[PDB]
RNA sequence: AAGCUCGUAUCAGUUUUAUGAGGUAAAGCGAAAACUUUAAAUAUGUAAGAAGUCCUUGUUUGAACGUGGACAUUUGAAUGAAGAGCUUUUAGUGGGCCAUUUUUGGUAAGCAGAACUGGCGAUGCGGGAUGAACCGAACGUAGAGUUAAGGUGCCGGAAUACACGCUCAUCAGACACCACAAAAGGUGUUAGUUCAUCUAGACAGCCGGACGGUGGCCAUGGAAGUCGGAAUCCGCUAAGGAGUGUGUAACAACUCACCGGCCGAAUGAACUA
RNA sequence: GCAGUCAAGCGUUCAUAGCGACAUUGCUUUUUGAUUCUUCGAUGUCGGCUCUUCCUAUCAUACCGAAGCAGAAUUCGGUAAGCGUUGGAUUGUUCACCCACUAAUAGGGAGUGAGCUGGGUUUAGACCGUCGUGAGACAGGUUAGUUUUACCCUACUGAU
């Protein structure tokens, strides 16, 4: 566009793009993990809290979780059998569809899947998921938790977020002088319905975390067997 | 009228102690051989200390296109000495012959840059031997397979001052 | 660069029908029908398989491509209005004097009416546009829900409604009273 | 963007 | 400044953390025509002889002027154009200070103008330099130094000058 | 003008040959392009033969004075021409405006002081709608014909010709515009130069992460990243900043720099015209 | 205005050969609204009575945005000339300011030097003070002093 083009943002944050060199570094690191560790895994985790990911990383000192862009991990595993870093290694790359989540480990293959079956943590609604539970906002004054907990311990919502309640959340909030209030007990979501993204934003602003989370796994490479296996659990 | 390509040659008036001075050659585009020799002397004066009095035209001949009927893309080196100092330029042209391509290039330069023929220089011209060597989109759009475009505004001429038919734009 | 041609697809819902002979356009659907005068825009519609239409602009400039893109946008808007419709909403609020908005059938035009705005004795009137149907929101205090097949009519009606009540000679920061848009969702809701 | 930049070098 | 920050005097301790050929600077100056610099004042019921001239430019009349009686008054140097001070600037240290004028030493272009005290963008003038703290070797503290005016007095009321170090 | 002592082979607002003449240097190899050799354009004087040239020798030998003898016409370079200058003595005029160069001095800006080349004065005619200067142009009376500047939509004689590109201006433009406002500003358009990313996913678009010592060290009814000062690391990451902004008394929360999730391919920045 | 500093750019080494936009430092009479009871040679006339017309660089009226605009009142900015923009004192002078009303008493061109008018282009009288031996004017001031349309033509307002 020679003219009348949209202006670019000029924000002056200290951070800068890592560039292709970071991708090459992750590629070399994945190759080192492939040539060092025997077993390999392709975890699927579309979203995870950063502290939860750190807690998963600290669960064992004997293993490493080289996260990266799915294309980078695929090229490290070989996009095709001719490009595979190791025999039959290309098959492990084919199974991945989601975020990964590669988990090289020297630990016994059974213990890893057992720990994954045991691990579980609370998580947000993660839209396109069925509603964990049905609830309705109190017809009286709104509170920071949304009334999920008894009002005597709850505190009124800060006024500063009220306009977002009218614009983003679509709730017909009325900002009464002293506190925000709604004339009627608006329902956040019915049980089992596919959540709208605005409904998930409302549940996040209210702090509800009824949904559970547990990383799934689809397959694990075995360098000793030189072949992928399709064991899976959720 | 139409531009005519020409080649020029010289040897700087051979003198004693320098038998057979080295020949030089430069393709030139001009309406006539006189202008071609003038541009050749003007180029030799810039690339060498020699002068028209110091040399002579060893030969002059027109260069007809080997395949004038054939369509050909033609990239062309260009530089114009205005308004600021001279700088390199490049343009693609789809023309049936190199001379018509040079004429369309001179017209596009005089239009989009107001450059005069005295300022324009043609450092090089070459055909695009193969597809996808083209870069700018305006030539690429004509390369599409089975391309077809209309001419909706066919404004027919009317020699008569009056027209009882109320002519249509058809098409 | 005087592109050799440009075009944009126009998806046709199976229940929609949109005859086009002249540049004037017409559309029909379960919710009704609509029409528009596009003769000025100089564009050529082209049906392919009755499920799509490809407007085209040969040898056009960048401004002509922008005209073609807005033509496709107006066509998609007319299709969404004849299929889904539109259901505008506008909350109103007051500080000390309650608002008394009410519909009236003066002169047969179904004039909108407002009273006691900020205590003013003037009775402002905002005539309803053709097609759009005013209706107060059910079980929702101090609200009105405009709706109409065309975005243009309902949008101009909401604009005139918010403009007729504009405050004057008073600081806006203290006087929050005045009608304001609340939502611009489709009549379906949820389909 | 000249197609034959390499040819001039030789 | 953001790109620079992202990539990243020898004074006494009492003085730190504080803040503020012999060619003349202007050997050449525009020649002032005699047709100007002398307004033709006219006087009497019949303005024929007019017997008078008046300077149209600033002049250092001196402390002891004591205006001449009007009957003998041919030349005139009106008080509004007079100045008792000049904005001399010292090239050393970058300092500039307003100081009283003392005397007009050498006016080029018919130094009879120097007898008239005219400055006219280049005339040298003595100035009281004692405020600058200058002290010549031997302990005889200086209190005067030459200075050359630069700005034209006619175009502004200030009388700037560069100190002759 | 009286004319007359000439039809005398003599002259020119010209070019060239030779010698200067100011020296930007770009070549050099010679002594060590480094220094002297060289050499280009920006405008300059002198000489270019017919009674013209050469040879011989008497003098205080260098030199010039003189006598005598020889060489005939491509006989002295190119182009043009019948014009030698004085003697007699006569009408009018002696600063008067303007265009480029060239050198001396100049400054808010104009410019001032000298030479030469040109128009007017004394000048018509065609065009710039007219004009002291602009362009064309050799003024007897007419016919035919061919042209310049300048034009070819009408006034206005001549194509609302051809072929290629830019222009929507809420008084553009046909303007002296290679001149003071003139330096840039316009998310108004078109064409180019340079620097970067990319199917191990280019820009934009929608969703999540944006972590822990930590509520870092100094002010204290209170600053937790964001009312006040000096640093701004480690730990793990794909990444995450003692924090780019919104907002609370603080918190909280929202959001962005950068990453990850989804479609997909060309995309972004600085300059020139 | 004078002296100085960084450089977005320019320019054969290269900004440090030279310049240089936008910024910036030191002075021009006191940091405690203290002072400022300074007002300093216009050699030349400008200023006023009736009255028409034009411009915006808009005081007010009309419509809007912003400003700690809660109100009132007020400031700036955008459009806007359609209509308004006053009655007087001061001549030991008036290139001026005051009070009072009004929404406001904004700035300019043709001005009207044969429409009339004071200051003035003021010749002939005189006096005071200066110069010059004198004649006279002059660094001054005062006083009193005849430039008198059209029926010609045209423009405009009426009328055959």
């Amino acid at each position: 566009m020679p003219r009348s083009k949209r202006s670019k943002l000029v924000t002056l944050a200290q951070t800068d793009k890592k560039g292709r060199e970071n991708k090459e570094r992750i590629f070399d690191e994945v190759r080192e993990a492939l040539d060092t560790y025997r077993y390999v895994w392709v975890l699927h985790l579309d979203d995870v809290r950063t502290p939860v990911l750190q807690e998963i990383r600290t669960s064992w000192a004997g293993s490493k979780l080289i996260m990266g862009k799915r294309k980078v991990l695929q090229k490290a595993l070989g996009e095709k059998r001719e490009e595979e870093y190791k025999e039959n290694l290309y098959q492990l790359s084919k199974l991945c569809s989601g975020v990964t989540g590669l988990l090289f480990t020297d630990e016994d293959v059974n213990t890893v899947k057992e720990y994954f079956k045991s691990y579980v943590r609370s998580d947000y609604s993660r839209p396109n998921t069925k509603a964990p539970l049905t609830f309705t906002i109190p017809e009286g004054i709104v509170y920071s938790r949304g009334g999920q907990i008894p009002a005597e311990e709850d505190v009124p919502m800060i006024h500063s977020l009220e306009p977002t309640m009218r614009n983003k959340f679509e709730i017909p909030t009325k900002i009464k002088a002293g506190k925000i209030t709604i004339d009627s007990p608006y329902l956040v979501c019915t049980e089992g319905e596919k959540l709208d993204v605005r409904q998930a934003l409302i549940l996040k602003q209210f702090g509800i975390a009824a949904s559970e989370f547990k990383v799934k796994v689809s397959a694990y490479y075995d360098n000793d067997s030189s072949t992928v296996e399709s064991t899976n659990i959720n | 009228a139409h531009f005519k390509e020409y080649q020029v040659i010289g040897r700087r008036l051979p003198t004693e102690s320098v038998p057979e001075p080295k020949l030089f050659r430069m393709r030139i585009f001009a309406s006539n051989e006189v202008i071609a020799k003038s541009r050749y002397w003007y180029f030799l004066q810039k690339l060498h200390k020699v002068k028209k009095a110091s040399g002579e035209i060893v030969s002059i001949n027109q260069i007809n296109e080997a395949h004038p009927t054939k369509v050909k893309n033609f990239g062309v080196w260009v530089r114009y000495d205005s308004r600021s100092g001279t700088h390199n330029m490049y343009k693609e042209i789809r023309d049936v012959s190199r001379v018509a391509a040079v004429e369309t290039l001179y017209q596009d330069m005089a239009a989009r840059h107001r450059a005069r023929f005295r300022s324009i220089h043609i450092l090089k011209v070459a055909e695009i031997e193969k597809t996808a060597d083209v870069k700018r989109q305006y030539v690429k759009q004509f390369l599409t397979k089975d391309l077809k475009f209309p001419l909706p505004h066919r404004v027919q001429k009317s020699t008569k001052t009056f027209s009882y038919k109320r002519p249509s734009t058809f098409y | 660069m005087k592109y050799i041609q440009t075009e944009q697809q126009i998806e046709v819902p199976e229940g929609v029908t949109v005859s086009i002979k002249s540049r004037i356009v017409k559309v029909v659907g379960p919710r009704g029908t609509l029409t528009k005068n596009l003769k000025h825009i100089d564009v050529t519609f082209t049906k392919v398989n009755n499920q799509l239409i490809k407007v085209a602009v040969h040898n056009g400039g960048r401004k002509h491509v922008a005209a073609l893109r807005t033509v496709k946008s107006l066509v998609d808007n007319m299709i969404t209005g004849v299929t889904k419709g539109y259901k505008y909403k506008m909350r109103y609020v007051y500080a000390h004097f309650p608002i008394n908005v009410n519909i009236v059938e003066k002169d047969g035009a179904k004039f909108i009416e407002v009273r006691n705005f900020l205590g003013d004795k003037k009775i402002r009137n905002v005539p309803v546009r053709d097609g759009v149907t005013i209706e107060f929101s059910t079980n929702v205090k101090d609200e009105i829900v405009l709706s109409g097949n065309s975005v243009e009519d309902v949008s101009q009606n909401a604009a005139d409604l918010q403009q007729i009540c504009r405050v004057r000679n008073k600081d806006i920061r203290k006087f929050l009273d005045g009608i304001y848009v609340s939502h611009k969702g489709f009549i379906t809701e949820d389909l | 963007n000249f197609p034959y930049k390499a040819k001039i070098l030789e | 400044a953001h790109e620079q920050s992202k990539v990243k005097d020898a004074l006494p301790t009492y003085l730190l953390d504080r803040e503020q050929k012999f060619s003349v600077p202007l050997p050449k100056v525009r020649g002032i025509s005699e047709e100007e610099m002398f307004k033709v004042i006219k006087t009497g019921k019949s303005r024929s002889k007019s017997w008078k001239r008046m300077i149209t430019k600033h002049t250092f009349v001196g402390e002891g002027f004591t205006r001449r009686p009007v009957k003998m008054e041919r030349i005139i140097r009106p008080s509004a154009l007079r100045q008792k001070k000049a904005n001399v600037t010292h090239p050393e240290l970058g300092v500039t200070v307003f100081l009283p004028i003392l005397a007009v030493k050498k006016n080029p272009q018919s130094p009879m103008y120097t007898q008239l005290g005219v400055l006219t963008k280049g005339t040298i003038i003595e100035v009281n330099v004692s405020e600058l703290g200058m002290v010549t070797a031997g302990g005889k503290v200086v209190w005067g130094k030459y200075a050359q005016v630069t700005n034209e007095p006619d175009r502004d009321g200030c009388v700037n000058a560069v100190l002759l170090v």
